[PDB]
């Protein structure tokens, strides 16, 4: 059983290095989109001051 | 050419390791 533990407990650790791998890609992947509403928010420092 | 009863032709009519060495190691 603590044959299993151990060798179940490295396994574990593959998914945590998995897990951060898809984490650092959703916070690359949000910015754009943030950018792709700050582009537009800059319109309207024009446009109401118009 | 003669007939036969029915109850005469009614008569007459490495996986394992795989898993073994598996579970020896752990």
């Amino acid at each position: 059983l603590g044959k299993v533990s151990d060798k179940s407990r490295e396994i574990s650790e593959k998914y945590i290095e998995e897990s951060q791998a898809i984490i650092q890609e959703l916070v690359k992947l949000t910015m754009e989109k943030l950018e792709s509403k700050f582009t537009k928010l800059c319109d309207l420092e024009t446009q109401l001051e118009m | 050419s003669l007939p036969i009863e029915d109850n005469y032709i009614r008569e007459v009519v490495s996986k394992l390791m795989e898993c073994v060495n598996d579970a020896v190691q752990t």
